[PDB]
């Protein structure tokens, strides 16, 4: 019968690893970097989109950065269309957690939903991993700014500075070098651009070849503010950080 | 309500009046109660309001998939077997009494259907509260090969038989006019035989008579930048 | 029987490949050419009407579909794909948008519900992934005129101008060279007569070509009048004697 | 090499089971043919009845799916039938939901989307048939579409199907190209089928008895077939002229 | 061998092997015998122990009053489709207040077992059964294999070594059809038929069962000290 | 045991000169009991406003609800809805409860942010629309409503003299109903600034 | 290649080679033969007798469907009786909707569907058997036979299993030498014949005969078993035709 | 409602009304009651409007797709399916159906479906609420093997006795004639009828 | 059951409930505490049809438990609060609603306010300086108007509290035994053991 097609999805290596795991991280590793660095007073997230063309309508263009709610967003590394099926999903449990409890959904519990359904992928159904690692920037009023990732076997953690994508290695040791606990997010901005100037396979670093974004509490008097930046807005900060 | 349907010689005509109620209440003085189903389907409801629009509006886009579907114009036939067995399916509990009317690849219609599910077929019908007082009217000038000017005539005067004789109906009369080989032309406010009369006093108040409290700017902006 | 394949037929292989992805893109790569320009006021997508036998009537299978008044759709890759796609599109408009809120989708979340079904055939079980790309065009009052691409993964990308299929490489750098921002819908239609040309070997003419707008209002294809705010829709497909009498100005 | 067995894309884009089952569709070593009149359609397949044990009228490939339906089948007769009843089914579903006759086109188009759902779904197999439908569409006139188990469908001024396909679809396009119309402008669908036959004789290179042919006719408001009589008649009036 | 993975694939040849694979079981198991007259219907079995401290497995079971079998091959098995006959002989009385024919229970067992054959996910019975009964038509024995065939005889045996007792059989066949109302003739052509397929050990008190139905008799099995008497 | 008359209360919606008003009572009660005097009745969703009558645990379960389907439409279009758009919503919304329904009498009010036109609209608990081009009442005061703005009513009103017509087609509609009252609120809205106004009542 | 390892596959040549495999179990069974005569069917078929313990008379072959369809097969007779029993439930569910009972050629294609779908899907296997059935309807007597690709086909005559050249060929010559046709009781006695002709390809063990029929005029249109006298004469004149 | 289906020599007639009411209401004065499920198998109807309307929609849908199989039904098979919806729906239906129909073998076939989903093959049969008028009428006027004049003039003056009576029923009356020779149907008019 | 108060004053929650049980004829119990601890700093007292009230409490309870040991942290009353009316307002559409009227008191350690929310068993929520469920608001609320300030503290909110139940014992007719009194502050629930 069927069984003969079947690829097995969700076993074990004799190692102990789930391969169609491992083999999605391996896919992801290809996919533009993305960067979220964590400061005082705010959050930065910064992404190279992937070898462009001239003829693409960039304005209009949302590949790296995707809105959840007003007070967390998230950058994408991996296959479009597999993160848009469960930003959609995150989107919802937003909204049915604000429905249940007149809150704001705390990051954390967001974070985890969405890493439980990656993990279920693993162990039943018979089905591939979704070929997706996130970064996910918010505020909340119990941690204040928090950065996290998930990725396709459903794990997460909490970081001050992370890096997915291409080159997370080279990228992960730099921002270890000039990351400082007292930077405030202008310093930030920096340091993520200037990490992706040099770990970047293109020739230069152009404002049409990214996408970036702020968390801030520069929203006035106890609120934050969520700016995804437009490509002028992303020229301007690449020539004042002295890039262009 | 009032609404009736004319076959012509060369398509046919319905016309509606323009009052809704809540029981003895009108709640709107100039409602539209001529629906499209499709560009040259057009039809009238009596019974339940939401359930005439609700209905009305699922066959219609049902009817426009099957037009795209078909790459053929929508039949009125189709819009009549879609809309019946709906109905028939919930018993009579979806209010929707319709008159169906329209032109087609195959002629002109005009159709009755019922909230059980039944269907009539006619050269002349009405439907509503004033459906005894425009059956009367069309009863006493109907004839057989209208012009299209005689149908409009006609199909206007029954609606006004019910404006002036049943209370669950009013204010104007609305026409939509569905000819063979033609664009089909929807008249709103065909007739406006009910004009308020000029009030006798102006009720515009002196500023400052009524007692406040509190004011506060309400901030529909979102959170700004900066 | 039941369908017992509840698994998936696309998987990542050690390289971090999704072959059947893959092999998808390459149908689409052997697919007949097609293309989109958007102008400051319209769009225009265009492709080859390229008939299977004389004795087949052509004009009866249509590449170029009305999606909505306002958008439609061209494809490379496989025909049949297409074809099913367009119906689920249709449907998915009025179901998860027009019952809803009472009026068309924008164009962008139409290709957005377009893609989720494609990406939903890269994982759902016992299916293969979908042979096709698709160029959907249309107009919406917030957003204005836009042009997408999706391909078999689901993913999808706004563009100013592309091309899709066998001669795409080629098309694409002939389009970067005559695109700018002050285009009027005229120049983008004969821009797209010029650069389809180049990927056309036989027969070049109105009944062989298949080329459709988004640009004005066309209240003559309304059906109806009387309601102001109704204008009709911006879709339009061009004749074949509109084609030619553009080829002689070409 | 799975991708040969199940309906899944091979490294070049293809699916080779779609393409086995075009190959299944010449199994009955049998070739058909449609045409169009001014007021009618005509199809005319072989007939082959190789078993002397057979009872001849019960052979057939040849459908009334409907009232104005009719369909050729080229392929495995288990397999036509299927299809036939589907399309039975289909046909009559269509008439109760919206109230008139299913066209030929939407037919052919609804038939083609189930065909092309076993393209993509791995537990359905490809039909290994060609259906040609034929009838007088009440809006688009004479009709010919017809489907294959890749899913594709079009319309036809008139078309050919079987081993032998392509010399009867040469001898049909070097007459239409002649002509400068896209039907056969005769009054009698009695002289549109002798038409038909005339050239299938001169494309194929061979002579027909009466039970050698199978016969279909799309008028106004029917399809209907003819009796071996009917041919015998209609073979007659070729041969005296 | 490519074609031995699951029921659901006929060889080149037209075989089906997981089914073949089952038959191989039964002929596994230990022997039993049945044979008719046309007043009486016999079952005789040699169960099988696992070691010395152990108990003899049974191989036969009662349907209802007026049928039975006893099986050879995988007893869980067995169990299924005697349980099956249980509510299929229950069934009829219930309902119809009618005894269920042996031919019709023979029936019901074979398109059980052919589904089971025909489908992914499943697999064929690995038993073989001998059901005797006395129904409106007299005595009957039936043999049922896993393949769904079922077969109507006068006397057989099945399982290891059964083509002993089914020679001695067919030679007897004029002899035990005729023992019309003498039970413990019928039972010793039983014990006798079965002996020509013991080689090494004989038949002893743990090691016999013996069941018999007819036309005033209950389906009844005997064991331990009642088989004695033909010891 | 008439849902729609339990808890009480009133909503009012009205057009004017480039702008919109939309009022309400703060009232909420278990029949003859009055319970709250700082329930309110009108919400809103960017620029858009919804005021909903009628039995309390809807009208909360309806805002909460129109919260969540018009913050995921932002999401997605990436601009906030319009009022022709969300009155659609709300009636599909409320049919798809055709025979279990949410007994409540929603009013919407507000303008549109690429026309500029001033936008109202009623609806029935099942869903159909009331499109109005003067104004829209609902609640347990809806027949002495609909006697206030008759009169007081007269079409193309400054801002400030708007508020002054459906304050007082509020207050004495109220003061005539038993279960609406104590206290209300006035919205005056215009396309970028919105003022709320606490008014001044007898509070029996 | 392994084409041939799951059914529903078409190979590059375009056959579903597990139907073919089903044909070889076909082709492995004892024959059966049905023979059409002037108002009426008659089937018959050759029971190997495995052992002289088989109860003669007792392990009836032929099977009735309602009560004017005869049905007989060769092959796996699990399967014959599995497709047997859904034609019985398409035959009262007919009969349940429509009152009059099943056409023949209606009921052959409910039988012809089912067989058929067995050969759409891989989680099944095809039917292991051809058969043979028929009997009269409304418009006279029909005789069909059905192979395990869901294939059939109206007949003069039939037959199927290891004897199935030979009784073709005897099949043949009365189709030759009788244009007008055969009587239901010519047709019992050539039944009789060509079966005793067709057991030489399985002379190794003894047979016994089984025959059945359906005619207007000797069953008034119900299928019955052919017993006692008639059957005995109908061995007696196939046994002169053999020596 | 006043309706009956008469055979005779050359095949069999149905007549009705053409009254539907809503209360004492007309609400449809030229109704058309004859309706064809095949074409040479029809039937008249009475009870609630909609299930004789949704039952006679789903009886021709069945005829249709046996037709495509199995070739023309009989009106023995046309009633069996009228019967089996009203049988197995008889909690939910208000359908009092007439049916008949000709067939070369079998001729002119009557089959009456009353309340309970039973079926009734006779010469002639009456339903509808009219019909209680007319029982003696017709029992002491039908004969076996009438030519076709003569069962027009027994529907037409049977039928006029009908709408005499019953308030329920009036308008026109309609016929359809099932014969060898085809379909034909006849209307007769008030001024016509009322004098008899 | 019958008699639930509750007051918010300066900086904690009172809730006063009625000891009685009553199966029909007899008193079957007086000593009965109709409420349950949610949170550390948040209670809930119930009332309505016999066992639905119980159960309804101790199923949000266990909720609002299981809610604090996943995230290691208390909800607020006012998610609390919010959470309980969703369960009600979906209950009340059911096959068999709760017939259960409840008030949530909390102390808001975040904001440092107490807050007092009163939901009937529709869903109705509202939040208010004191409340009641059934006939209890109309014997005591023309006294919570007239004495009730902001700033009140929780002695004068008890003395308040003895009044209203002073009230309730001479004009209403049933004899519900008195009431059990608890606060809700900074320092979490404590029961006034003598009243
Ligand atoms: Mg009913
Ligand atoms: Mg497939
Ligand atoms: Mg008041
Ligand atoms: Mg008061
Ligand atoms: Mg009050
Ligand atoms: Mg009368
Ligand atoms: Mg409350």
């Amino acid at each position: 019968g069927s069984r003969r097609y079947d690829s097995r999805t969700t076993i074990f290596s004799p190692e102990g690893r789930l391969y169609q795991v491992e083999y999605a991280l391996e896919s992801i590793s290809h996919a533009g970097t993305a960067i979220g660095i964590m400061a005082s007073d705010g959050i930065v997230l910064a992404a190279e989109r992937k070898v462009t063309s001239t003829l693409l309508e960039q304005d209009t263009s949302t590949e790296k950065l995707y809105k959840l709610n007003d007070k967390i967003a998230v950058a994408v590394a991996g296959l479009t269309a597999d993160a848009e099926i469960l930003i959609n999903t995150a989107r919802i449990h937003a909204q049915n957690y604000l429905k249940t409890y007149n809150e704001d959904i705390p990051v954390e519990i967001l974070v985890r939903r969405l890493s439980d359904i990656k993990q279920g992928y693993t162990q039943h159904g018979g089905l591939r991993p979704f070929g997706v690692s996130f970064i996910y920037a918010g505020y909340d009023d119990r941690y204040g700014y928090q950065l996290y990732t998930s990725n396709p076997s459903g794990n997460y953690t909490g970081w001050k500075a992370i890096s997915v994508g291409a080159n997370t290695s080279a990228a992960q040791t730099l921002l270890q070098m000039d990351y400082k606990d007292d930077m405030k997010v202008d310093d930030a901005i920096e340091l993520a651009l200037k990490t992706l100037s040099k770990t970047t396979d293109s020739s230069a670093l152009t404002y049409d070849r990214l996408e970036f974004a702020t968390i801030r509490k520069g929203a006035n008097d106890g609120e934050v503010y969520q700016k995804i930046f437009k490509p002028q807005e992303i020229k301007d900060i690449l020539v004042k950080t002295g890039i262009t | 309500t009032t609404i009736v349907g004319v076959k012509f010689n060369n398509g046919v005509v319905i016309a509606a009046d323009t009052r809704s109620t809540q029981g003895p209440i009108v709640a709107d003085k100039n409602c539209a109660k001529l629906h499209r189903i499709s560009p040259k389907i057009w039809c009238a409801g009596a019974g339940t309001a939401a359930d005439t629009e609700a209905v009305t509006q699922l066959i219609g886009s049902n009817i426009e998939l099957h037009s795209l579907y078909t790459s053929r114009e929508p039949r009125v036939v189709s819009a009549l077997q879609m809309l019946k067995q709906h109905l028939f399916k919930y018993q009579g509990h979806i209010g929707a009494y319709l008159i169906v009317a329209g032109v087609d690849p195959t002629g002109s219609h005009l159709f009755s259907i019922h909230a059980h599910g039944s269907t009539d077929v006619g050269y002349y019908l009405s439907l509503g509260s004033g459906s005894l007082a425009a059956m009367a009217v069309l009863e006493s000038h109907w004839k057989q090969d209208l012009t299209k000017e005689e149908a409009i005539k006609l199909a206007s005067d029954a609606i006004q038989a019910g404006i002036w004789n049943d209370l669950g109906s009013g204010s104007n009369v609305d026409v939509c006019v569905m000819e063979i080989g033609k664009d089909a032309e929807y008249l709103r406010n065909y007739l406006t035989p009910n004009v308020r009369e000029e009030k006798q006093k102006s009720y515009k108040f002196p500023r400052g008579t009524t007692a406040v409290l509190k004011e506060s700017i309400v901030n529909i902006c979102d959170i700004q930048e900066e | 029987m039941t369908d017992r394949y509840s698994f998936s037929l696309t998987t990542f292989s050690p390289s971090g490949k999704l072959g059947q992805i893959d092999y998808a893109l390459t149908a689409v790569k052997q697919g007949v050419t097609s293309l989109g320009i958007k102008a400051t006021n319209g769009v225009v997508i265009a492709t080859e009407k390229k008939s299977s036998s004389p004795l087949a009537m052509s004009e009866t299978l249509s590449k170029v579909s009305l999606l909505t008044p306002d958008i439609g759709a061209v494809y490379s890759g496989m025909g049949p794909d297409y074809r099913v796609l367009v119906d689920k599109s249709r449907k998915v408009a009025h179901t998860s948008y027009k019952r809803i809120y009472g009026e068309y989708p924008p164009t962008k979340l139409l290709v957005s519900e377009v893609a989720k079904i494609m990406q939903e055939a890269t994982q759902s079980g016992g299916v293969r992934p979908f042979g096709v790309s698709l160029l959907i065009a249309g107009h919406d009052e917030f957003n204005g005129f836009s042009l997408y691409q999706v391909d078999p993964s689901g993913s999808y990308f706004p563009w100013k101008a592309t091309a899709i299929g066998k001669g795409s490489v080629a098309a694409k750098t002939f389009l970067e060279k005559r695109w700018n921002d002050e285009l009027e819908l005229e120049d983008a239609i004969h821009i797209a007569l010029l650069t389809l040309k180049e990927s056309v070997e036989g027969e070049f003419n109105g009944d062989t070509i298949e080329l459709a707008i988004i640009g004005d209002e066309n209240p003559d294809l309304l059906g109806y009048t009387g309601i102001p705010t109704d204008k009709g829709p911006r879709f339009r497909k061009l004749t074949s004697q509109e084609i030619n009498d553009r080829l002689e100005a070409l | 090499g799975y991708d040969r067995h199940i309906t899944i894309f091979s490294p070049e884009g293809r699916l080779y089971q779609v393409e086995y089952a075009f190959k299944a569709t010449n199994q009955t070593n049998i070739n058909s043919l449609a045409v169009r009149g001014k007021d009618c359609t005509v199809v005319i397949s072989q007939k082959k009845v190789p078993d002397k044990l057979l009872d001849p009228t019960t052979v057939s490939y040849i459908f009334c799916i409907s009232r104005t339906i009719g369909m050729v089948v080229n392929g495995p007769i288990p397999d036509a039938r299927n299809a036939a009843l589907r399309a039975k089914a289909e046909a009559a579903e269509f008439r109760y939901k919206y109230g008139y006759d299913m066209p030929c086109d939407v037919l052919a188009k609804r038939m083609a989307n189930l065909s092309q759902i076993y393209t993509q779904r791995a537990y359905m197999r490809p039909l290994g048939v060609i259906l040609t439908f034929v009838s007088v569409d009440e809006e688009l006139g004479p009709s010919i579409y017809k489907t294959d188990p890749a899913g594709y469908y079009v319309g036809y001024k008139a078309t050919a199907t079987g081993p032998k396909q392509q010399e009867i679809t040469t001898n049909l396009e070097n007459h239409f190209k002649k002509s400068k119309i896209d039907h056969i402008n005769e009054e009698s669908w009695e002289k549109v089928v002798e038409f038909a036959i005339t050239h299938m004789i001169d494309a194929l290179g061979t002579e027909f008895s009466k039970n050698d042919l199978e016969v279909g006719v799309a008028t106004k408001d029917k399809f209907f077939t003819l009796s071996a009589e009917n041919i015998e008649e209609r073979l007659v009036a070729i041969a005296e002229q | 061998n490519n074609y031995d993975g699951d029921t659901v694939t006929f060889s080149p040849t037209g075989r089906l092997f997981q089914v073949e694979y089952a038959l191989e079981a039964i002929k596994q198991g230990s022997v039993t015998v049945g044979l008719r007259s046309n007043t009486h219907a016999v079952l005789v079995a040699l169960k099988r122990n696992a070691d010395e401290l152990s108990s003899y497995q049974k191989k036969i079971i009662k349907c209802d009053e007026h049928m039975g079998l006893s099986l050879a091959g995988l007893a869980p098995d067995a169990r299924v489709l005697s349980n099956y006959l249980r509510q299929q002989c229950n069934y009829s009385s219930l309902v119809f207040n009618r005894k269920l024919a042996v031919e019709r229970a023979g029936h019901l067992l074979c398109d059980k077992a052919q589904k089971n054959t025909q489908s992914y996910g499943g697999r064929p019975y690995g038993v073989g059964l001998l059901i005797i009964g006395y129904d409106k038509s007299g005595a009957h024995l039936l043999e049922f294999q896993p393949s769904g065939n079922v077969t109507e005889l006068y006397g057989t045996a099945i399982g290891a070594r059964s083509q002993g007792a089914k020679t001695y059989l067919e030679r007897t066949l004029d002899t035990f059809i005729k023992i019309d109302g003498n039970p413990d003739e019928l039972i010793k052509a039983g014990v006798e038929a079965i002996s020509q397929s013991l080689r090494d050990e004989s038949l002893t008190v743990d090691n016999l069962s013996i069941a018999i139905v007819g036309k005033d008799t209950p389906f009844t099995i005997y064991d331990g000290e009642a088989v004695a008497k033909y010891i | 045991s008439d849902p729609s008359s339990i808890n009480g209360g009133i909503v009012v919606a009205m057009t004017g000169k480039d702008c919109v008003a939309i009022a309400c009572d703060l009232r909420l009660g278990s029949q003859s009991l009055g319970v709250s005097n700082k329930f309110e009745k009108i919400f809103h969703y960017g620029h858009v406003f919804l005021g909903i009558t009628g039995l309390a645990t809807d009208v909360t379960t309806l805002n909460e609800m129109f919260r969540y389907k018009t913050n995921l439409y932002k999401l997605k279009e990436e601009r906030a809805i319009e009022p022709e758009t969300f009155t659609q919503l709300v009636s599909s919304s409320l049919y798809e409860r055709r025979f279990g329904p949410y007994f409540v009498g929603p009013v919407v009010a507000g303008i549109n942010s690429k026309s500029g036109k001033p936008f109202i609209a009623g609806f029935d608990l099942i869903g159909c629309i009331d499109e109005a081009k003067d104004f829209i009442v609902s609640g347990t005061a809806s027949d002495q409503l609909f006697g206030m703005c008759e009169s007081l009513y007269e079409p193309n009103l400054e801002p400030e003299d708007l508020f002054e017509t459906i304050s007082q087609a509020l207050l004495n509609a109220a003061d005539r109903d038993a279960l609406s009252g104590w206290g209300a609120v006035v919205y005056i809205i215009k396309k970028d600034e919105v003022v709320k106004r606490y008014l001044k009542m007898r509070q029996d | 290649t392994g084409y041939d390892l799951s059914n529903s596959v078409f190979s590059p040549d375009g056959r579903n080679f597990q139907v073919e495999y089903a044909v070889k179990a076909v082709e492995n069974g004892t024959t059966s033969i049905g023979i059409k005569c002037n108002d009426g069917v008659v089937f018959a078929v050759e029971k190997l007798i495995t052992s002289k313990l088989l109860v003669p008379q007792k392990n009836v072959k032929i099977q009735v469907v309602d009560r004017h369809i005869g049905c007989v097969y060769s092959g796996l007779i699990p399967d014959g009786r599995h497709l047997v029993n859904r034609g019985r439930e398409e035959a009262a569910s007919f009969k349940k909707l429509y009152k009059t009972p099943i056409p023949i050629p209606a009921f052959a294609d409910r039988l012809g569907q089912y067989v058929q779908a067995h050969t759409l899907y891989n989680s099944v296997r095809p039917f292991g058997v051809s058969t043979i059935f028929g009997g009269v309807d409304k418009n006279g007597a029909h005789l069909y036979m059905l192979e395990p690709s869901g294939s059939y086909w109206g007949y003069k005559g039939a037959a199927t299993g290891k004897g199935r050249q030979s009784a073709k060929a005897e099949l043949e010559k009365l189709v030759d030498h009788h244009p007008e046709g055969l009587s239901a009781r010519e047709a019992v006695k050539q039944a009789a014949k060509i079966i005793y002709l067709a057991h030489e390809d399985n002379k190794e063990k003894d047979f016994e005969l089984e025959i059945s029929w359906c005619s207007l005029s000797e069953t008034n249109g119900l299928h019955k078993f052919v017993k006692g006298d008639l059957l005995q004469e109908a061995i007696d004149f196939a046994q002169k035709e053999i020596n | 409602t006043s309706i009956m289906a008469v055979t005779f020599k050359d095949g069999v007639i149905l007549g009705a009304d053409s009254r539907t009411t809503t209360g004492a209401y007309i609400a449809n004065r030229v109704t058309d009651k004859l309706t064809r499920v095949h074409d040479k198998i029809w039937c008249c109807r009475s009870g609630s409007a909609a299930d004789t309307q949704a039952i006679a929609d789903i009886v021709q849908y069945h005829l249709e797709l046996y037709t495509s199989q199995y070739g023309t039904p009989s009106t023995e098979t046309a009633a069996s399916v009228f019967k089996e919806l009203c049988y197995e729906n008889k909690d939910n239906l208000t359908a009092g159906i007439i049916v008949a129909g000709y067939d070369d073998k079998n001729k002119g076939e009557v089959y009456t479906i009353p309340l309970g989903g039973s079926v009734h093959k006779l010469p002639y049969a009456i339903a509808g609420s009219g019909s209680t008028f007319i029982y003696g009428y017709c029992d002491k006027n039908f004969r076996e093997n009438m030519s076709k004049e003569e069962t027009v003039d027994f529907i037409k003056h049977s039928l006029s006795q009908a709408i005499k009576w019953d308030g329920s029923s009036g308008g026109v009356i309609r016929m359809v004639v099932l014969t060898a020779a085809g379909v034909e149907r006849l209307i007769f008019y008030p001024d016509e009828y009322e004098q008899l | 059951m019958d008699i639930i108060l509750g007051i918010r004053v300066q900086d904690s929650v009172i809730l006063a409930s009625s000891k009685a049980v009553t199966r029909g004829i007899s008193v079957l119990k007086d000593s009965d505490d109709k409420t349950r601890q949610l949170s550390p700093h948040t209670l809930m007292s119930f009332a309505g049809e016999a066992g639905d009230t119980v159960q309804f409490a101790e199923y949000i309870q266990a909720n609002i438990q299981l809610y604090s040991i996943r995230e290691d942290y208390e909800l607020s009353p006012q998610a609390v609060s919010s959470f309980v009316r969703q369960e009600l307002a979906k209950s009340i559409r059911s096959r068999r609603p709760y017939q259960v009227n409840v008030l949530i008191g909390g102390y808001d350690k975040k904001k440092n306010k107490p807050e007092l929310y009163q939901i009937d068993y529709l869903g109705t929520k509202v939040e208010l300086p004191y409340g009641a469920h059934g006939y209890s608001g109309f014997y005591t609320f023309s006294l919570l108007d007239h004495h009730y300030r902001p700033d009140m503290t929780t002695e004068e909110g008890l003395d308040l509290l003895k009044l209203c139940v002073q009230e309730l014992e001479k004009r209403m007719p049933m004899d519900f035994k008195g009431v059990i009194v608890k606060i809700v502050d900074k320092d979490g629930i404590r029961q006034v053991d003598d009243f």
